[PDB]
RNA sequence: ACGGGAUAAGUGCUGAAAGCAUCUAAGCAUGAAGCCCCCCUCAAGAUGAGAUUUCCCAACUUCGGUUAUAAGAUCCCUCAA
RNA sequence: UUUGGCACCUCGAUGUCGGCUCAUCGCAUCCUGGGGCUGUAGUCGGUCCCAAGGGUUGGGCUGUUCGCCCAUUAAAGCGGUACGCGAGCUGGGUUCAGAACGUCGUGAGACAGUUCGGUCCCUAUCCGUCGUGGGCGUAGGAAAUUUGAGAGGAGCUGUCC
RNA sequence: UUAAGUGGAAAAGGAUGUGGCGUUGCCCAGACAACUAGGAUGUUGGCUUAGAAGCAGCCAUCAUUUAAAGAGUGCGUAAU
């Protein structure tokens, strides 16, 4: 349940560490995003070196939220922190590695490259 | 009105049954039932329907020519009928018969169906040229316009359903 | 076609095909009978009339609604029925497929039927404009003395009055509401219950009317 | 269709009629097709 | 995101006046989230007084009217969906 | 919908700008365009009909109606409605007593040029404006079981496969 | 003798309005008829202008075929 102004840790190696969300893409008035949605965000904390630099305006996909999803069989999955992954506007990542587990519903938005690179999809 | 003064209007082999405000006209292909008017009068001499107008007003001078052309059209369509012809200019633009109805394929996701009506007969000559035959001029004109309004002619290539003698302003864009 | 009356019992859930979870309202539709046919030649509209839950026979000097009065007894005497607690009329059925006195049974609905469900909603009492309508509150700090009131209610010297239908506080609650396009999940002939996917209006043990959906 | 308070024949084949209480002009080219309003 | 009617701008067909042509004057078609018909309350307060089970009779009694006596309601009492 | 006139009430008082909350008389319309015609290839442009049927965003920046960028979205009027709404709310603006700077003034002081500080009342009645009851009715006694005229009200929009 | 709800709201241009006389001037060799039957020509002759032979724009703007027709009324036209 990610809205404007929240901070998400970045779960890849593109050089960002922290990101602040600016908009939730979608419709007019869409307030909150969750696992699988694409946000546009600023980098507030970068890693020295690295492709993406501080002050950049990127878009990301949300993997991992703290208030996670309900699935169709009435089971749920929650995580312990909100994380994201910076993407390349063709749903490819900008980094090359993904750290941490990642929800299964990323396959429904065709983020196959993210789902492959991750240590186990949950 | 020279039209209302062309009020000979001779049936060839057709009966003309006045019934007051309404006329029946029966020939080879009869059953033409029209309520014409009240202001105009008419008469049958021997084999000649004459229509008279009263009072020489403007409105009567309209309705003279109208009722005359209506009657002439009725008995002439009872005798010989009317036929309207149109043609398909397109690539893969084809139509054919489906019993009594017509089926066209003009580049949609679906073929268009034209359900035939009474007193109306289609004929697909070379799967590009269609003729409609009927006994009333209004019916063939209306159903010609209805089938040609499915695909009007194009400005650039002229593709569509056009009439047989219809000029199309071909533009070069 | 196909209506029936029930008491809403409560809500549970059921696991469907390939393990999909389905939330479910169980509705007990026990002992319906056709009390009357109304016709276009006697009443001017075709309908049937169903009573639902049977109550006790008329008893001299009884105070409550547990016992029928004489008119209710005489009405349920024309069909060979006991007096019933609730009676409603159904207009969507075909009146020729029914017989006065016959039982309307739960298995007239099959699983997969899409239904409309009518009930009277819960009931909440005098509520204000934040809960009753969707109105938004004033600031809760910065000196505000405006928290849960409605705003202005009109303009000024033009229209020196308040327009009808203005969304003020008042009594919130029990109106009749139907939901459309719910569906039957399973029908249980032995317990005489229907399972409806979804939730239906009204409190527990309150009357519901099920009809076959139109759209 | 040009809709203007001053309808005038432009080409010599444009002609002026009245349909449904309005003044129109009809040429054979559809650029000279006008209506008073 | 009903699907029916009637329609706007428009497209037509037939068709004269205006002895031709022309969507129009008479006719006939078509034509839009707009206009009118399948959710909800009142709904004889629609002070003009809509439609579908029981009960009804005095002892007199200008059967008015009095006690009555009659049909179902209430007061009161235990409550809550 | 900035000026002219006033003076045509109000010096026995008609509360001033923004903002919030709530609308809506209700109209030359941004979106959908719903449709359509062309000095309309799709994409545009332009016009017509239709519409206020329905929709018509969150932030950074001010002193205020003025603006300006960021990021979205199918899209970001018209104001009479007392520049709609303070007996519904705020008091940032302006302006009351303090104080200071520039400037003008011999001076007391002024400007409106800046600047920091600064009290906004009311139990709702003749009345007009949402919800919920008692009775004048009531025409067989009376009582338990349903009209559908409309007084009617609810308008509900749209994007990607 | 009228026909906007003018009644019960004037306006600049644009079309066809009740007509109407004061008109004025057009034809049984047949009034506007429409009908459709003739469409020309040495002759673009000339400067011939992107040729253009109704049409860069200046005519040089002459006999016709026929009861009748233009160095072609004109529709046009890259020209036909």
């Amino acid at each position: 349940m990610i809205q404007q102004e929240t901070r998400l840790k970045v779960a890849d190696n593109s050089g960002a560490r922290e990101v602040l969300t600016i908009k939730v893409l979608g419709g007019s008035g869409r307030k909150t995003a969750n696992i699988g949605d694409v946000i546009v965000c600023t980098v507030k904390n970068a890693t020295p070196g690295g492709v993406v630099k501080k002050g950049d305006v990127v878009k990301a996909v949300i993997v991992r939220t703290k208030s996670g999803v309900r699935r169709n069989d009435g089971s749920y999955i929650k995580f312990d922190e909100n994380a994201c992954v910076i993407i390349r506007d063709d749903k490819g990542p900008r980094g090359t590695r993904i750290f941490g587990p990642v929800a299964r519903e990323l396959r429904e938005g065709n983020f196959m490259k993210i789902v492959s690179l991750a240590p186990e999809v949950l | 009105s020279r039209v209302g003064k062309k009020i000979i209007d001779i049936p060839s082999d057709v009966t003309v049954t006045f019934d007051g405000n309404h006329v029946t006209v029966k020939g080879p292909k009869g059953e033409l039932s029209r309520t014409l008017n009240e202001r105009m009068t008419f008469k049958q001499e021997e084999n000649t329907i004459e229509v008279v107008r009263p009072s020489d007003s403007k409105e009567d001078r309209t309705n003279h020519g109208t009722t005359r052309a209506l009657l002439n059209n009725m008995v002439q369509g009872v005798s010989q009928g009317y036929v309207k012809v149109l043609e398909l200019v397109g690539v893969g633009y084809r139509a054919q018969m489906q019993g009594k109805d017509l089926i066209l394929n003009v580049g949609y996701s679906h073929p268009v169906e034209i359900k035939a009506e009474e007193n109306i007969t289609f004929s697909v000559e070379k799967n590009t040229v269609v003729k409609v035959e009927g006994i009333s001029k209004e019916q063939v004109g209306a159903l010609a316009s209805n089938i040609r309004s499915v695909r009007p002619p194009e400005p650039y290539k002229g593709k569509g359903i056009r009439y047989q003698g219809e000029y199309v302003r071909r533009k070069e864009g | 076609t196909k209506g029936i009356l029930g008491r809403k019992i409560g809500m549970t859930q059921v696991f469907g095909e390939n393990g999909e979870l389905i939330p479910v309202t169980v509705v007990e539709a026990k002992e319906n009978v056709v009390l009357q046919k109304k016709t276009v030649e006697v009443d001017g509209y075709n309908a049937i009339q169903v009573g639902f839950e049977d109550k006790k026979a008329y008893k001299k000097d009884a105070k409550s609604n547990k016992y029928a009065n004489k008119p209710a007894e005489g009405h349920a005497k024309k069909a060979d029925a006991a007096p019933k607690r609730f009676i409603r009329e159904f207009r969507n059925v075909d009146v020729d497929a029914y017989e006065v006195g016959q039982e309307v049974s739960v298995d007239t609905f099959v699983a997969g039927d899409v239904i409309d469900v009518t009930g009277v909603s819960k009931g909440k009492g005098f509520q204000g404009a934040i809960k009753r309508h969707g109105q938004s509150r004033g600031p809760m700090s910065h000196g505000s003395h405006f928290h849960r009131a409605p705003g202005s209610v009109g303009m000024a010297s033009d229209a020196s009055r308040v327009f009808k239908g203005q969304k003020m506080p008042g009594r919130m609650g029990g109106n009749t509401v139907t939901v459309q396009n719910l569906e039957v999940v399973q029908v249980d002939t032995e317990n005489k219950v229907i399972l409806v996917k979804g939730n239906v209006p009204g409190p527990k043990k309150g009357l519901v009317e099920i009809r076959t959906s139109i759209k | 269709m040009k809709v203007r308070p001053s309808v005038k024949p432009i080409c010599e084949k444009c002609k002026v009629i009245k349909r449904k209480g309005k003044v129109m002009v009809i040429c054979e080219n559809p650029k000279h097709k006008q209506r008073q309003g």
